[PDB]
RNA sequence: GAGGGCGCUUCCUAAGGUAAGACCGAUGACUGGGGUGAAGUCGUAACAAGGUAGCCGUAUCGGAAGGUGCGGCUGGAUCA
RNA sequence: UUGAGAGUUUGAUCCUGGCUCAGGACGAACGCUGGCGGCGUGCCUAAUACAUGCAAGUUGAGCGAUGAAGAUUGGUGCUUGCACCAAUUUGAAGAGCAGCGAACGGGUGAGUAACGCGUGGGGAAUCUGCCUUUGAGCGGGGGACAACAUUUGGAAACGAAUGCUAAUACCGCAUAAUAACUUUAAACAUAAGUUUUAAGUUUGAAAGAUGCAAUUGCAUCACUCAAAGAUGAUCCCGCGUUGUAUUAGCUAGUUGGUGAGGUAAAGGCUCACCAAGGCGAUGAUACAUAGCCGACCUGAGAGGGUGAUCGGCCACAUUGGGACUGAGACACGGCCCAAACUCCUACGGGAGGCAGCAGUAGGGAAUCUUCGGCAAUGGACGAAAGUCUGACCGAGCAACGCCGCGUGAGUGAAGAAGGUUUUCGGAUCGUAAAACUCUGUUGGUAGAGAAGAACGUUGGUGAGAGUGGAAAGCUCAUCAAGUGACGGUAACUACCCAGAAAGGGACGGCUAACUACGUGCCAGCAGCCGCGGUAAUACGUAGGUCCCGAGCGUUGUCCGGAUUUAUUGGGCGUAAAGCGAGCGCAGGUGGUUUAUUAAGUCUGGUGUAAAAGGCAGUGGCUCAACCAUUGUAUGCAUUGGAAACUG
């Protein structure tokens, strides 16, 4: 954060694929059981893949409607 | 020429100049009631009449100079310094 | 910036030129209360006549004090 | 667009007239929950209820239906009510489905919607054409003889109120407009007017 | 000085025009002074709003009329009322 | 000769320098407090008349909960 | 002209009370899906920087003047006509001197916190070509000069010597005086004062223009300049137009007076001189922040909130500052200066600013395309013709929004083959369903047509002024005459096969939609309560479902709920709260009654957004949505009455 802000915001999902000097997006997204946080993060993005068929939505995560 | 004002001067020493005191109850959208408003005009004196207490009434004309935007010519009403 | 440029500089230049052929034209003021000289002084807003830029109520408050002994 | 009607059949058991059969045996939704137990509803559950039934038995859509339900909301008469269900036959497969030739709303939706019947000099493709009364419905012969409506639409049946039935060329003229004294499922402005224009 | 126009107000394919006394400054679209009437030439068809009054009063001042506008006026007569005047 | 550009100094004068600030941000060795997390360690307090009921404003002594005292009130008791 | 809550300190309740959330709107983005057509809209973003096009010319009805004519006659050679003598004009773009908008059109909100914005008055502060149109002549001569002679310089840039034309240039100078003043009287006249006539002043032209023809005079125009209207401006004032008094004393031309310069004008508008005030604790200055308004999203309204796009005003033109011209600019595409970039420089010099439309590079959520013409207007000149216009009209990009239809319809349902659960039954497909009968929404193809996108300026006829004059021309009452870009354009026939054309979100509740289900407080899910530690409707997981659709859902903003600053529409004993108590400053409030007053208060006339927008109606891209229209609806204001209340 360029404006002495804090280092962190949530992942959601299981794993990830990024590194340091990677493009973040930023939900803004709370969790109370998550200490210290004030944003989230976009998983589901332009650097995100996953697995479909996610009983919420299919495409979340870095997924899409399965092309079989 | 046209319009009219009222009130008393605060400063009854200047020289073609004095001001005047306004009463006008103007209305607050909240709370309904008209309140009074002192609005300040220094403009013409004739002689320099000066006197507490007194009123002169505007001219809608030409400003004097600067500041001095009516031309107050008439003392219509006219008190006795107490 | 095609011509106006030459419609700025051979105006401007022109009538600016003319002032110059106004400027002493005003002055060089004597008191003089001739009948010709007033004609002259009074003639200041009309001795060019096209270009010379006979202007409204100039004349008028170019009178205001020439008028105001004028001699 | 063109969805079953397992909420309609089976969510209420009735499958009302913008398609009108009732439906067989098995009136639970089946896969799952079919073998299976009832259901409970709420308030919201019956504003739930009423407005899919009389929206989704028909053949609207809700863009549609709420935009123009909305525009069944304009007046402030007393009972805007009438204004409301008034706006349920003035859809021109509901007035053919009411001249009885079509089965259902959608096939008079279908072989209008298809530039088939001709209504006074315009290739039809609105069946939700806002109807004005006492105005006749011009049909086209080749629709006369489309074998789909030869089998249904032309194959003749008994007729509501409020127009006038051209059995012979099929036609039909809206002489009165159907209301709460006409037409009677359980419509409530609480419950559809009460669920979606602003929730009251 | 004055002028008197058009005004395009319509569709891709169904303009509109409306008639408005105006300027060689003014603009035809944005500022203007008071519009006169609302024309549709070609549909359906020679549709007009005129009511010959304040084109009167501005040719006692003296406008200019436009194309359609004037042989509007040729189509109304105040220009025969221009040779009863003359 | 008049007048004229140039002839011809000045006025205002855009910018740049000067000085002595003030404002506001960034920035900073070390450092005061506060919050968070351990579940170390010190302690009996505050809670029952909670183990000297307190609770204030104030002075003053403690590692610290805290104490001593000035005066006041129950948001205090056995019931005085 | 209206009104729900949820889950939450809950050992148990109420109340104070916060936290939770549904709904809508977005110049939005994102995972998915992206059908079509119509209607719209789209650097909110770095006043960032710009190779890349276009953005204002005009006329030969003034003028110079090359070229074509050979305006082929002149030896028109003998080539069997022409190399030419080349007859003087279609004289060729017919360059460049002249006029016009140059201030159009168009953006961009950087700044700007109040005479800027939006109302009302006034020129007793004023201007106004371009239009309507009044008197009104188109006097009067002269002279350098663009171009052309033309010699040069210079790397270019850019000039210079050099004489002369032309003027639809200039200029003296009588002729123009109600213009301004010079006068003499005053009806009037208001602190200033305004207003009719009573004596003297400046100076005009394109003697032009095309022509016409003639009672030899008639049309388009500039100065003659008024005679007004009209337009577009000028400045002053009333009104409301942000927050910080941890924004206190502030102010030096400051504030008055006199004079002068200016101006279209009173005016420290300036400046000189002489006076010292004035503002301000009922917010002046200083700082942040802001283009403003009509309007518009939300709220039942009260209102909150925004200023997008549209329209108006204001402001700006890399930055800063001047100033001429121009009727009007301190001027996107004027000048000059500076600075900052950049280009060329042989280093001696020159040149420019896309906050114009495009478009490029920046930076993001944020590309409209480096497309056509101006017919459909709009403006500019031009007698007309004509000309130009990235204005506009259109086409193409964006599901970025709004609408509208749809991908099948009808019969036929058995649980049917089929999936999944399964207590082994039952159950999906719910009216294509497994079949059957057909059909052409949108698209298939053949395409008939192909959308009117359209008015006369150009000529004729005829009428009027009938223009000493019919001429000619002008007014404008007719016909002929092109009115293209979407174009074979929407529409329509032949309609092809159900065949080419529906997916997205959600299921612990919180609000409707739970069982297979690896799990095992594990990984993860979540706005709140939360969850998951063995069979979790929370999760991964399949099926069934719950809501929607070419859009779903997500967060980013805002409104509501929130009465959560409670005027409408609060509380203060303990739950947040009465100063630690007195005065007697403003300021607030007023025992009774008589009368005036109408100030406020109610009634009537007057202003009111050009508009656009609501309440209705009409037509229509069908009908849709929405556009076009038509009214209605308004402190926008000023003026008569009312003494019932207050003053």
């Amino acid at each position: 954060l360029s404006n002495l802000m804090e280092v962190t915001a949530y992942i959601p999902g299981i794993g990830h694929n990024l590194q340091e000097h990677s493009v973040v997006l930023l939900r803004g997204g709370r969790v109370k059981d998550l200490p210290g946080v004030r944003y989230h993060i976009v998983r589901g993005a332009l650097d995100t893949a996953g697995v479909a068929d996610r009983k919420q939505s299919r495409s979340k995560y870095g997924a899409k409607k399965p092309k079989a | 020429q046209r319009k009219v004002y009222q009130g008393r001067v605060v400063s009854d020493k200047m020289d073609k100049t004095i001001t005047v005191v306004v009463e006008t109850k103007r209305n607050h959208p909240v709370y309904g009631k008209r309140i009074n408003y002192s609005k300040k005009y220094k403009a013409h004196d004739e002689n320099n009449s000066a006197k507490t207490g007194d009123i002169v009434r505007i001219m809608e004309t030409r400003p004097l100079s600067k500041d001095k935007h009516f031309r107050l010519v008439e003392i219509v009403e006219e008190a006795v310094i107490i | 910036a095609i011509k106006r440029a030459e419609l700025n500089k051979i105006a401007n230049e022109r009538n600016a030129q003319q002032k110059s052929a106004m400027r002493t034209l005003i002055k060089k003021f004597e008191a003089a209360p001739s009948e010709e000289l007033y004609r002259a002084a009074s003639s200041t807003i009309d001795k060019a006549a096209s270009k010379g830029l006979i202007h409204a109520n100039k004349a008028s408050r170019d009178k205001a004090r020439l008028a105001a002994k004028l001699g | 667009y063109t969805g079953p009607s397992w909420k309609q059949s089976r969510r209420y058991g009735i499958s009302l007239t913008g398609s009108g059969k009732e439906i067989a045996r098995r009136n639970y939704v089946p896969g799952q929950h079919g073998p299976n137990n009832r259901s409970k509803l709420s308030e919201y559950g019956l504003q739930l209820a009423e407005k899919q039934k009389l929206r989704f038995t028909y053949g609207l859509s809700e863009r549609q239906f709420r935009n123009l339900y909305v525009a069944a909301t304009k007046v402030k008469e007393g009972t805007v009510g009438y204004n409301f269900m008034t706006l349920l036959e003035q859809r021109l497969d509901n007035v053919v489905y009411r001249l009885g030739l079509a089965t259902t709303r959608r096939q008079a939706r279908q072989f209008v919607n298809h530039g088939h019947i001709l209504v006074d000099g315009k290739r039809v493709d609105i069946p939700s054409f806002r109807v004005q009364p006492g105005q006749v419905i011009s049909v086209r012969e080749k629709s006369m003889k489309v074998p789909a409506i030869l089998e249904a639409v032309e194959a003749t049946k008994g007729r509501a109120n409020f127009v006038s039935f051209d059995a012979d060329k099929l036609e039909g003229t809206l002489v009165r407009l159907p209301e709460r004294d006409e037409i009677n499922p359980e419509i409530n402005d609480a419950l559809i007017v009460e669920f979606y224009n602003k929730m009251m | 000085s004055v002028k008197i126009r058009l005004t395009r107000m319509g569709s891709k394919k169904k303009p509109f025009y409306r008639i408005n006394v105006a300027d060689s400054r003014a603009p035809r679209d944005g500022k203007f002074i008071e519009t006169v009437g609302t024309y549709n030439p070609l549909v359906t068809e020679n549709q007009v709003t005129l009511k010959e009054e304040r084109v009167l009063e501005w040719l006692s001042n003296g406008a200019q009329p436009s194309d359609t506008v004037r042989n509007l006026l040729s189509k109304a007569g105040v220009m025969k009322k221009f040779h009863e005047s003359k």
